[PDB]
């Protein structure tokens, strides 16, 4: 509800179609993602969800759109391959905010973060500056068993919220094969 | 590819309009849309634009947004209202051609497999015509870079529709070459083309600043045709030349010669027809 | 739709005519009493196999 | 209650949308919607036109599609700016500028919506050079006409600047509709980026137009005045007669030697002076 | 025909106001005609 | 190396830069038209031979230098022929 | 059942005839010479489409 | 502003037009015409139409509303078309007549004849037979 609008943010790096989860990280992601464009729905009847590639590039796949299958049936045909680039990736979701429907809908984004991790710190304290500056919350869920508690990402969710400003949380999933299930809670609860 | 690139009026005029609808920032910001047009026997024709959203932060410019749905949505409208026209190309004030739309010609390839990007100032104050027309063209090399990937221009004039054409004159009701003859010539090609010569042979020795200050490693190809420009100056006028060049430059001259001749003549003879006019008309009086 | 319907008819007057070709490019092209051929796209208010040339 | 000093602002570029939409369907009457602003109490201002899909075969603006409205408006606003529907505007092909009884009953509809809506009407086979034949009109009343208090209440000399056209008087004009003045918004960076673009050409000042083909469109010129002049001696005997009039007469069958030999002569002068001169020219710019 | 020109504008002197026709036909005409178009 | 205003390469100057006899330069001429690699004509009467287009070849720093020479050299000569016909044709203009 | 077949026939009052004659030459792209089949002959256009 | 008045009045012209016929003109400005629905018309003639082309009897085109003189049409026909070869020649030689000399020859020098060597008859001093007549049994 509270008329909000999600930019998913996908994940298709060569090392993430390995399955130490159950069906690959491939599968486990779509199962994700249905857990929660259906979720993010239902609640207010006229929500959006986008799914954006962090390949290589620029790499988006599906805008700004009520639909529901849409999404879905685009996640297919995402075979992985390639290198990740996070702090290029956050902001092709950025813009899309900017460029959105009826600007009466909160902004956020979720984060599908995965295979290897790559950041310097630093700039991605300036990745989480900007956006905390414009009523932006992104929510990075710590994922496909990156370095334990991924202690790069702590650095940078904590300045989005910083000054007590309650928001998105990083989540993060055991290394075995835990069932993405509604282990998701942190941000759909209350956040 | 295409020989050359015709664009209506009325494309031209939606884009201006596009800017100063967005441009309320002010300081600077390009603005991207998608071209609409048919074409026929290898000449492409540009009538209808629409805006695409499209943002891009300046700084590491491989980052940019291109709504996909509304490109695929809206064009779902304009194929209603009419048929003939599909996507050709797309269009960007872009004044310089900025680097990053060589990857964007790739994400509007998927509609228009041969497309065509247009740059359109939107704040013209000069010479040249402000419309310069692009196609993309393949080629890899080990000289630039181990991606090859360019673009070639292709010569692209206003056009005018029939109904357009209305329209645009009578908007302009401002100035016309009124009594379209050896006026115009001298003033609408000669005097003109030479301004656009030197606007051009100065934009080559700007580049040729190089020598002293190093731009770029020389790019060898631009040495390659220059260095074919000069051959192709014309021959010293010192030779046989010169002697034809009197045997048809005076031929022009006999032909002068007898038109004032019977110019003289015709306006002779309308001074008689109307001076016996008056004469007869007071003789009677008076 | 009736009350409409009997608008259009409504003006007894009409023009008798001979239907001349029944198209199937279901149209009609009609001969009115005044030396005057047309098109008529939609036969009207009639089956368009009741009409034989 | 209306000012009679509407003036109703269209656009540099409505226009052009306007009138390639209508000649597009010239046979039909199509129909699209107006996006422009209310600015006074006395001004309606344009900016924008869309147009509105054709039902299909038929020639009448029979009625508009609600969906397909908002979806092209809902699309409009999230890039350009938002507008508000403001008029209707269908082309007449060649009949003239006023309102049938269907678009009469049409324009209700929007003024039920609207108050102040406006309905254009562009004709896009009578306009050929400089005028292009708008004459945006609005619907009066039948009340009044039942008071017979005249509208529009004039209080200045503005609205009678155009004498309406015999051929709309005969249809309802001051009497089921009144015409508003339509004037147009021009500024240098339109102008000059229509009028400095138009007919241009980049190089073509300093090229020869085939030299061995330039004096063998002289020989063909000049050997017509050897002929032409011969009958142009002919032509002056039998002039300065009685009845000139009848004289007049006398050369409406039978080409006139006194004006086609001036014409080929003005030809010839230009083609060989500007031909000569780009020779000179040229001669000087390369080498 | 410089010069020829210049004698040109030398003879037309009060030679403009010349009716076609009328001026009183014509617009009574009218005006009766569009009396009865109207009815 | 010669301006393009001579070029008139005569049959003994080519020889004797090439270590050739005179009766064998005209196959060597006619191989290097030939290829496509330069254009001319021959003229065995005066033992003469015509160059018109040499292929372009890479020049370093220092004959770039001259080449910006020459543009200077003939813009300012199109820039005078420009006011010429400006100033000359007043009237005629607008 | 009935009333969406009335409703074809409210759909075909609004669609008038047409004058019927052939084309006799062509001036021009969107001029031609075409003479009823009743009366005089006419100069007039040609649809786009068509 | 004069090539603006002239560019206006082209206004008259329209697409939908009425083609009449031309049948003799009274004076400047003014000339009588026949519209093909049937009629004699005494119409004004529009001042930028080139004189040169009103020629005795041919195709004018009239404004609809009030008959006038807007153009002057090429020259054209309904139901008369030259032969354009393809299927519609005859396929017929002259070798394919059985033996008509003299009737053959006659038709020659009346018909063919006289069209390619027309200076030769002026030479001569005879006069071109206007037109042969072809009468005899059927068959
Ligand atoms: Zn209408």
């Amino acid at each position: 509800m509270v008329l909000e609008s999600t930019m998913v943010c996908v994940d298709n790096s060569e090392y993430m179609r390995n399955g130490d989860f159950l069906p690959t990280r491939l599968q486990a992601q779509q199962d994700a993602v249905n857990i929660v464009c259906h979720s993010k729905t239902r609640s207010n009847p006229e929500n959006n969800v986008g799914l954006i590639t962090l390949a290589n590039d620029c790499e988006v796949l599906t805008t700004l759109t009520p639909d529901t299958g849409r999404i879905l049936s685009k996640l297919h045909t995402v075979q992985p391959k390639g290198k990740i680039t996070f702090c290029t990736g956050i902001r092709v979701a950025h813009l899309a905010l900017k460029h959105r429907q009826g600007k009466n809908h909160k902004m956020r984004i979720i984060a599908f973060v995965g295979s290897p991790v790559e950041d310097n710190e630093k700039d991605l304290v300036k990745l989480a500056k900007r956006l905390k500056k414009e009523k932006v919350n992104v929510d990075i869920i710590n994922f496909g068993e990156e370095e334990v508690n991924t202690e790069k990402l702590t650095a940078f969710v904590n300045t989005l919220n910083g000054k007590d400003g309650t928001g998105s949380h990083l989540v993060t999933v055991p290394p075995g094969p835990s069932l993405a299930d509604a282990l998701i809670s942190s941000p759909i609860l209350a956040g | 590819a295409v020989q050359k690139v015709v664009v209506h009026p009325l494309v031209l005029l939606s884009v201006v309009d596009h800017f100063n609808r967005i441009g309320k920032v002010g300081n600077q910001k390009r603005v991207v849309g998608v071209l609409l047009g048919s074409w026929q026997k290898k000449v492409l024709d540009v009538s209808n634009s629409f805006a695409v959203p499209f943002d891009e932060d300046d700084k590491d410019d491989s980052v940019w947004f291109l709504d996909h749905d509304y490109l695929e949505n809206m064009y779902g409208m304009f194929k209603k209202v009419n048929a003939r026209e599909r996507i050709v190309g797309w269009y960007h004030t872009g004044p310089k051609l900025h680097k990053n739309d060589i990857a964007i010609n790739e994400l509007m390839k998927r509609y228009c497999p041969n497309s065509v990007l247009v740059i359109i100032d939107v704040k013209p104050k000069d010479l040249g015509l402000p419309t310069e027309a692009y196609i993309s063209v393949e080629e890899v090399h080990d000289d630039g870079t181990p991606t090859s990937k360019t673009f070639e221009h292709v010569t692209s004039e206003i056009g005018a529709e029939e109904a357009e054409e209305v329209g645009v004159e009578h908007l302009l009701r401002d100035i016309k070459d009124t009594t379209v003859g050896t006026l115009s010539q001298r003033i609408t090609n000669q005097v003109h083309g030479l301004k656009g010569l030197n606007s051009k042979l100065l934009d080559i020795r700007s580049y040729l600043e190089k020598v002293a200050t190093g731009k770029l490693p020389i790019n060898h190809q631009i040495i390659y045709q220059l260095q074919d420009v000069f051959n192709l100056l014309p021959d010293v006028s010192l030779q046989e030349f010169v002697k034809a060049f009197y045997l048809k430059t005076n031929d022009q001259m006999v032909v002068v010669y007898l038109a004032s001749l019977i110019r003289s003549v015709v306006a002779l003879h309308n001074l008689i027809n109307n001076k016996i006019a008056n004469r007869d008309a007071e003789k009677k009086e008076g | 739709e009736n009350s409409e319907k009997i608008k259009v008819n409504k003006t007894l007057p009409y023009l008798v005519s001979n239907v001349i070709e029944l198209l199937d490019v279901k149209c009609a092209v009609i001969k009115t009493s005044t030396r005057q051929t047309y098109f008529l796209p939609v036969i009207g208010l009639v089956d368009a196999e009741k009409l034989k040339p | 209650a209306v000012d009679t000093a509407e003036q109703v602002y269209i656009s540099s570029l409505a226009l052009l949308k306007m009138l390639k939409h209508g000649r597009a369907g010239v046979p039909m009457e199509v129909m699209g919607l107006m996006l422009g602003e209310f600015v006074d109490d006395y001004t309606v201002r344009v900016i924008d036109v869309f147009a509105m899909p054709q039902s299909g075969t038929g020639v009448s603006v029979e009625a508009v599609d609600p969906v397909f409205q908002a979806k092209m408006l809902d699309m409009l606003k999230q890039t350009g700016r938002p507008e508000m529907v403001v008029g209707w505007y269908h082309s007449h092909p060649g009949f003239g500028c006023w309102l049938s009884g269907v678009d009469i009953n049409t324009q209700q509809s929007f003024e039920a919506l609207s108050e102040r809506a406006v309905a254009v009407v562009v004709d896009p086979i009578q306009s050929v050079k400089g005028k292009v034949v708008i004459d945006a009109f609005r619907l009066i009343n039948a009340n009044m006409m039942v008071l017979g208090h005249e509208p529009r209440q004039t209080t200045s000399n503005l609205g009678h600047l155009n004498k309406p056209s015999i051929q709309a008087l005969i249809h309802g004009l001051n009497r089921h509709y009144y015409s508003i003045t339509i004037n147009y918004r021009k500024n240098e960076l339109e102008q000059k980026m229509l009028l400095n673009l138009h007919k241009k050409s980049w190089m073509e000042g300093l090229t020869l137009q085939d030299y061995s083909e330039h004096c063998k469109h002289n020989e063909s010129v000049v050997k017509e005045m050897l002929e032409l002049a011969k009958n142009y001696n002919k032509a002056v005997e039998e002039e300065d007669k009685m009845t000139p009039e009848q004289l007049a007469i006398k050369n409406v069958g039978k080409q006139d030697p006194k004006r086609h030999l001036e014409e080929h002569v003005d030809v010839l002068m230009t083609s060989n002076i500007v031909q000569c001169l780009a020779a000179m020219l040229d001669t000087v710019v390369f080498k | 025909h410089n010069m020829s020109v210049k004698a040109m504008r030398f003879p037309p002197k009060s030679y403009n106001k010349d009716l076609e026709s009328a001026e009183e036909r014509r617009e009574r005409e009218q005006q009766d005609l569009e009396f009865a178009k109207e009815m | 190396t010669r301006p393009a205003n001579h070029r008139q390469l005569t049959f003994e100057e080519i020889a004797k830069s090439a270590k050739i006899t005179v009766n064998e330069v005209e196959l060597l001429v006619m191989k290097a038209l030939s290829v496509g690699l330069v254009k001319g004509s021959i003229d065995e009467v005066d033992k003469r031979v015509h160059m018109t287009w040499v292929q372009p070849r890479v020049l370093d720093l220092q004959q770039i230098k001259g080449m910006k020479d020459r543009l200077e050299f003939w813009c300012t000569d199109v820039k005078s022929m420009e006011m010429l016909v400006e100033h000359q044709a007043h009237d005629i203009l607008t | 059942k009935q009333y969406e077949k009335s409703e074809n026939d409210l759909k075909a009052l609004q669609s008038v005839g047409q004058i019927v004659g052939e084309v006799l030459k062509q001036l021009t792209e969107e001029k031609f010479i075409v003479k009823a089949t009743n009366g005089p002959r006419y100069v007039v256009g040609c649809r786009r489409q068509l | 502003e004069f090539l603006h008045a002239q560019e206006e009045v082209k206004r008259i012209q329209s697409i939908p037009l009425v083609i009449g016929q031309f049948l003799e003109a009274v004076d400047q400005n003014t000339a009588i015409v026949g519209s093909t629905t049937g009629s004699n018309y005494y119409v004004r003639i529009l001042s930028t139409i080139d004189r040169e082309l009103l020629k005795p009897n041919a195709s004018v085109a009239l404004h609809k509303h009030s008959n006038a003189l807007v153009d002057v049409l090429p020259p054209e026909a309904d139901s008369s078309i030259m032969m354009l070869t393809s299927d519609q020649k005859p396929d017929v030689m002259y070798a394919d007549i059985g033996g008509m000399d003299i009737q053959k020859q006659e038709v020659r020098e009346a018909v063919e004849l006289p069209l390619t060597h027309f200076e030769l008859y002026k030479q001569i001093g005879i006069d071109p037979p206007r037109g042969v007549l072809m009468y005899g049994p059927p068959g």
